[PDB]
């Protein structure tokens, strides 16, 4: 019965990824910090106890709790040790010694049925995941351990007549276990490791995890570049998330020219609401935003600038003239320097951001967005009246 | 099998939850008792007074009145008395079946309030740790190892002075008949706004009620074609083609998703 | 008319019908192996004993004598019984919430299923 | 392309009429004006000679008459009950001739009370059913005109036998 | 959120139509009317118009009229009326076949089906009974007919035969809708109950009962909707209420009400546009833009005049109203999404545009009504805001204050 079911998870699992290798199976079974994960449909009574069919599993890897001390001496050395991932990376990126500390899992896989793909399965297996480790599946009904083989029977057993069996029904406990039977370890956080693709990016922003990293260098298989998206649960502190929230969206935000410029304008504006969701998350307001001030704004633009931009957008000056202005604009629009008064649409952000930031031309924006370049220079000149509105009633 | 006892559940915790709305209601009812009674004198001479004002008026209604408590008060400690012996809260199932058959008077149907108020006391205490440890247990706050809810209660109710003020508090601004008379007369020793002897308990009134208010809104003849003639007609004969490529999914899921329209230990 | 004669009819309405919702209510739960969540069975028996609290307030009160006009033994009972309700048992029922609202929809989906 | 003529059809004896001519102008037919209610779109047709026909396209108002009193009043029109035709021009709440209606009682209640003095006494009395309808506020109206011929709808109140017989039917 | 109206009657809504084209000839003077710009020449019904629909290619749309009954070809390259065809009954329902306007069928209050080519009416057929709504099977290339009775009827075009109907439980077919990616239909009821039927086979696959807590009163199946995704499914009622359904479970995930408790005359999917968890849900009055998954209402549309049908362009921000006015409304919302390629230079102009902006938001409940909910006493208080002659109030205080009564 283990052997049927241990052979379906695999079935899903080989599934969704392209070239497995046998190593996995090493992993999944010996290491300690892996747990074994399974959504099942409901179980029909009449059916007698059959097994049914893994719908979604999941692999968890616990993952923190690293010793403060041995952060230093691994970050000063820079050898990274074997194992927790997400600890060592972030700690490397952000240079910070409390979140190894904190204890966390990693989703190391999640498959899904091809055929049933898209059904929301893995969406309601993850709300139940974040649901388990938050405790909310707690025992109602008013051991699991196995005994090991003792050092006594090894000594009294000789090579020639050893009887290796399997181990006794009995002594074993079930396959599978209910969340409320099996209590969670405390977690802090939620976090994963994937290849930035529009359906994942979406499929895990609807599930309330935000952007920390982004690997500059593409994966040379698949051309992709690793996303590390993380998730915070109820009743544990969250500020640590926002500050590393706003430094990946500058961090993201400039690096856009160097390389993410193949990255779809509309993908780049995913990753960017996602990280302001996680400034959405903090209810409170001892982190926010400055607004740009008047003197910032006469260091960053000169009058002449000014009187630039205001020409342009009476439409008395050509577009290329007033190329100067945009890398900076984006920059303190989606800075969000810009503050409340100023607000624009997901085409019009995409174009903003692309010209920019990804720094593409006008006509490669028509192309992408699939709309004539007039409309790509209208859409923008009205993008550039509002700010020009905006710095003159702050002026 | 564990469906029905998970049902059974399910409709204890119905039948426990439909319990509160019936009593909730039993509450709601008794609150313009309250009111009125918080309008009620303080003193003897008061009382007097407000008799002396209409006799043989006062007299008949404090009888109907009296009479009335006594039916209901001791129906009442009956009906407290069958609930912690079905719920196990009392252990000794022969005294309380003996409590109920016998008829009891005001100073004895007080005794019992005192005793059922005091096994309750221990019930608590043995009932709030153990969902406590459970739930510290589920969460894994047992694994950390924010206080105790017995203790929370046993330290709020430490905190005694406090809750009194909270309810001496007058909101409704009520003032009992001749309260002016007894204040004049210093017939008021504790006095000698809140007001010792006014008893508001609006907020929490109020709260059950949105309580109350919240749970049921989330549960809530061959001519003209009027016969049919299946014969070709031949101007829309062939009027367009079928698509071979037919639906997007697969007939096998096709098929299936229309069935759940609507509705060793291996465990 | 005077105003005790009034407010003794108030009590005297108030009470009569106070009186049916209790038959009622006991004629019901009479009428009810199934184990009832012992958490609840506590939020119960204390809101029960807080609307007794508040009878032995009305009692004392009522008493033509009036030892007690502040009722001092009710109020202190009012107290506790109020206690328990507001945070003994509400943040923990809290925790217990959803799986709760699993069982009791399982149920109602079993009592569908059946019908 | 609508017409009148008798050709098309087949004979008495059934034998199938060969085509005698080309459709003419002056046996010409026209489509139904399929008159409904609301804010009272109206246009004329030219017709036959210099004649002129008005086609209502919605109407909410008309001119009903109390047959019983003698008067006539002009009320809104609440909405199509019951047509003897087809069901359907109820359901789409088409105003066509005969079709059974229900109309505001505001000016005919108050009209009685003005000219009776009541809400002498003899005179006063009128029928049950009536008086039924009074009390809810409206009343089954029969509309008299054509809308799709005069642009009015003209109509009076069900009384008697023929208020008995489309109650009934209702 | 910024909604603009581009063309129509920008009169008062008391005002009628007619009483305007009095007036231009006496405001040719003014500015205004030469500054006011027409995006299609002709975008008007000499009377009315019951139905609009685009076609699939998105260079043409088809409209329908009241005298003569019409149907309208405007071509969107060419922003004026392609032609015009008189029809001999008016008009119920209609779909357009081809991809292009060529090939239509509509559905006439007269229970005929007339079928027009390119060229013409190429041929009239007689349905037993009067037909409540029409829609075409692309995969089959059946067309089925709603139908007053419970008969469901059958035609299939590619024999030129009809074949058997479809026999349904109850009386009144009202609205049909099939989905496109599973098949199957569900006909909207007079009764509370939607049928849904299996398109390969002929069978019922389930009947759903709505049911309505917040009021007692019977209701009937106005309109049917699927989404593309293929699992979330749409429903109007008389009363106002937009009910959406994953169709695998029974219970409704999300109640939406209107506000006016009028019947729904239509539901469209926002999919294409961006942001694809919106829904829109027309009543005579107003078409509400909401998310499905919050149910939060995102833009409301408010024409003076009743609307008889909605359409919105594939992949833009713009909708056509088909309405009692002479003209026929047409709005754009830029936020959804641009403008149609052919409406290049409208964003040019969004200034010019009138750019019309709390009904949408509270709930409007008449006189009579607050009388039945016994809410009197707060007639005049700020929970009770009266616009017209109801007393606007917030939707969970309605649903509280229903449930009491």
């Amino acid at each position: 019965v283990s052997e049927n079911f241990l052979e379906k998870m695999m079935a899903l699992y080989v599934s969704s990824h392209y070239k497995n290798s046998p190593n996995d199976l090493q992993l999944m079974s010996d290491a300690p910090a892996h747990k074994l994960f399974v959504l099942l449909p409901p179980i029909d009574p009449k059916d007698g106890g059959r097994i049914p069919d893994p719908l979604c599993v999941i692999q968890i890897a616990l993952e923190g709790e690293i010793s403060k001390e041995s952060v230093r001496n691994s970050l000063s050395r820079g050898q990274r040790a074997g194992g927790d991932l997400i600890p060592w990376l972030i700690s490397q990126q952000f240079q910070d010694e409390e979140f190894a500390s904190l204890s966390g899992a990693r989703i190391v896989r999640i498959a899904t049925n091809p055929e049933y793909a898209s059904m929301g399965y893995g969406s309601r297996a993850i709300e139940l995941l974040r649901d388990y480790f938050e405790g909310k599946f707690t025992d109602m009904s008013e051991d699991y351990s196995i005994k090991r083989v003792s050092d006594k029977e090894l000594a009294k057993t000789n090579l020639l007549k050893d009887d290796v069996k399997l181990r006794d029904a009995k002594t074993l406990p079930p396959l599978l276990l209910k969340l409320s039977e099996q209590p969670p370890h405390y977690l802090h956080y939620l976090g994963v490791s994937y290849g930035l693709t529009q359906s994942l990016h979406k499929f895990w922003k609807n599930n309330s995890f935000v952007p920390v990293y982004l690997r500059q260098t593409a994966n040379d298989l698949t051309g992709e570049h690793t996303c590390v998206m993380l998730n915070v649960l109820e009743g544990r502190e969250s500020n640590w998330l926002v500050e590393f929230a706003k430094d990946f969206r500058k961090r993201f935000l400039s690096l856009l020219s160097y390389d993410f410029h193949k990255f779809t304008a509309v993908q780049a504006l995913s990753v960017i609401e996602s990280s302001k969701k996680a400034q959405d998350l903090s209810d409170d307001e001892k982190h926010d935003n400055k607004e740009l001030t008047r003197t910032h704004l006469d260091d960053i633009f000169s009058p002449f600038d000014l009187k630039r931009l205001d020409s342009y957008s009476n439409n008395l000056l050509d577009y290329h003239v007033i190329g100067d202005m945009i890398p900076m604009l984006a920059l303190l629009y989606f800075g969000d320097k810009m503050g409340d008064s100023v607000k624009l649409s997901s085409v019009q952000s995409a174009i903003l951001l692309a010209i920019g930031l990804q720094r593409k031309n006008i006509d490669t924006i028509a192309k992408e967005l699939n709309l004539p370049s007039n409309q790509t220079i209208a859409m923008f000149a009205k993008i550039m009246r509002k700010m020009s509105q905006y710095f003159r009633q702050l002026l | 099998q564990s469906v029905q006892r998970d049902a059974s559940k399910g409709y204890s915790i119905l039948q426990q939850t439909k319990l509160f709305d019936n009593i909730i209601d039993l509450r709601i009812k008794l609150q313009k008792a309250v009111i009125a009674a918080n309008k009620l004198p303080l003193t003897t001479e008061s009382w007097e007074e407000a008799k002396m004002d209409d006799s043989e008026e006062t007299k008949r209604l404090l009888k109907e009145n009296e009479k009335l408590f006594n039916n209901l008060f001791n129906r009442l400690i009956n009906f407290r008395i069958k609930f912690q012996l079905g719920d196990h809260i009392t252990q000794n199932e022969e005294v309380a079946k003996h409590k109920l058959s016998k008829k009891r008077s005001l100073k004895e149907l007080y005794q019992e309030t005192n005793s059922l108020d005091s096994e309750l006391k221990e019930y608590r205490t043995a009932v709030l740790n153990k969902w406590s440890t459970k739930v510290s247990s589920a969460s894994g706050n047992a694994a950390l190892s924010n206080l105790p809810a017995d203790v929370q209660v046993e330290n709020q109710l430490s905190d005694m002075s406090r809750l009194m003020k909270r309810t001496k508090l007058n909101r409704r601004n009520i003032t009992p008949l001749y309260f002016q008379k007894d204040c004049a007369n210093g017939r008021l020793p504790e006095l000698i706004t809140e007001n010792p002897y006014v008893f508001d308990d609006e907020d929490f009134y109020r709260v059950l009620l949105n309580d109350l208010i919240d749970k049921k809104i989330s549960n809530a003849k061959a001519s003209k074609g009027r016969k049919l003639n299946y014969s070709v007609q031949d101007p829309i004969a062939n009027y367009e083609a079928p698509i071979t490529s037919g639906y997007k999914w697969s007939d096998d899921q096709i098929d299936e998703f229309f069935a759940g329209l609507l509705g060793i230990q291996i465990f | 008319m005077s105003e005790l004669n009034a407010l003794l009819k108030d009590i005297n309405g108030s009470l009569t019908a106070t009186s049916e919702s209790l038959e009622r209510l006991s004629g019901i739960y009479s009428n009810s192996p199934a184990e009832k969540v012992s958490l609840l069975s506590l939020k119960n028996g204390s809101m029960l004993g807080y609307i007794n609290s508040l009878l032995m307030l009305i009692g004392n009160r009522l008493d033509d004598e009036c030892k007690d006009p502040s009722a001092m033994d009710a109020r202190e009972r009012s107290i506790q019984h109020r206690v328990v309700l507001e945070r003994g048992v509400k943040p923990l029922e809290k925790k217990l919430a959803y799986q709760l609202d699993k069982l009791t929809r399982a149920y109602v989906k079993m009592e569908k299923e059946y019908k | 392309g609508i017409s009148r003529d008798s050709r098309h059809k087949r004979s008495a004896t059934g034998a199938k009429r060969a085509q005698f001519r080309k459709k003419r102008k002056f046996e010409l037919g026209r489509q139904p004006a399929n008159t409904k209610i609301g804010a009272k779109r109206i246009h004329s047709v030219r017709t036959r000679g210099g004649n002129k026909k008005y086609r209502a396209l919605r109407i909410e108002t008309g001119n009903f008459s109390w047959a019983s009193e003698g008067i006539s009043k002009k009320t809104r029109i609440a909405g199509v009950v019951y047509h003897p035709s087809n069901n359907e021009l109820v359901r789409t709440n088409t105003l066509t001739k005969a079709a059974i209606v229900q109309i505001d009682a505001t000016p005919f209640r108050q009209w009685f009370e003005a000219h009776y003095g009541q809400t002498r006494a003899a005179s006063a009395k009128i029928e049950s059913s009536v008086e039924s309808q009074f009390s809810a506020g409206r009343l089954y109206a029969c509309i008299s005109s054509r809308p799709g011929q005069s642009g009015r709808c003209d109509g009076y109140i069900l009384e008697g036998e023929e208020l008995a017989f489309y109650l009934r039917r209702l | 959120v910024s909604v603009y109206q581009v063309s129509g009657t920008n009169v008062s809504r008391s005002l009628p139509d007619w009483i305007a084209k009095k007036r231009k000839r006496q405001l040719k003077n003014d500015l205004e009317y030469q500054n006011r710009v027409e995006l299609i020449q002709d975008f008007e019904f000499s009377e009315a118009s019951n139905k609009i629909k685009v076609s699939r290619d998105g260079q043409y749309c088809m409209a329908t009229g009241t005298y003569k009954p019409q149907i309208h070809v405007y071509d969107f390259a060419n922003l004026s009326l392609k032609f015009d065809r008189h029809t001999d009954a008016e008009n119920v329902d209609f779909t357009i076949l081809s991809d292009d306007w060529t090939k239509s069928v509509h559905l006439q209050n007269d229970r005929s089906i007339q079928f027009q080519n390119k060229g013409g009416l190429h041929y009239t057929t007689r349905i037993p009974k009067f037909g409540r709504s029409l829609v075409y099977n692309k995969v089959n290339c059946d067309l089925y007919v709603g139908a007053s009775g419970n008969e469901l009827y059958r035609l299939n075009l590619e024999k030129g035969r009809f074949l058997n109907p479809f026999k349904l439980d109850t009386e009144g077919v009202n609205h049909v809708s099939i989905n496109e990616v599973n098949g199957l239909l569900a006909a909207g009821t007079e009764t509370n109950v939607v049928e849904f039927w299996d398109p390969r086979s002929r069978s019922r696959v389930s009947k759903l009962y709505l049911e309505n807590n917040i009021d007692n009163r019977p209701f009937q199946v106005t309109t049917t909707s699927f989404r593309n995704d293929g699992l979330t499914f749409a429903c109007g009622t008389s009363n106002g209420y937009s009910y959406i359904y994953d169709l695998r479970t029974s219970e409704p995930s999300i109640i939406k009400d209107q506000g006016y408790g009028f019947d729904i005359k239509k539901i469209i999917w926002l999919d294409n546009v961006g942001t694809e968890n919106k829904i829109v849900t027309c009543d005579k009055r107003i078409a509400k833009i909401w998310d499905r998954l919050d149910g939060k209402a995102y833009a409301s549309m408010e024409p003076s005049v009743d609307i008889n049908d909605i359409e919105h362009v594939p992949g833009t921000g713009m909708f056509f109203t088909a309405n009692e006015s002479i003209p026929m409304h047409t709005y754009y919302i830029p936020s959804l999404g641009p403008s149609p390629r052919w409406c290049s230079f409208l964003d040019s102009i969004t200034e010019e545009l009138e750019e019309k902006p709390v009904y949408s938001n509270y709930r409007f409940i008449t006189r009579d009504d607050v009388k039945k909910l016994n809410l009197t006493h707060l007639v005049g208080s700020r929970v009770l805001r009266a616009y017209m002659h109801g007393f606007f109030i917030n939707t969970e205080l309605y649903d509280k204050v229903s449930l009491i009564a």
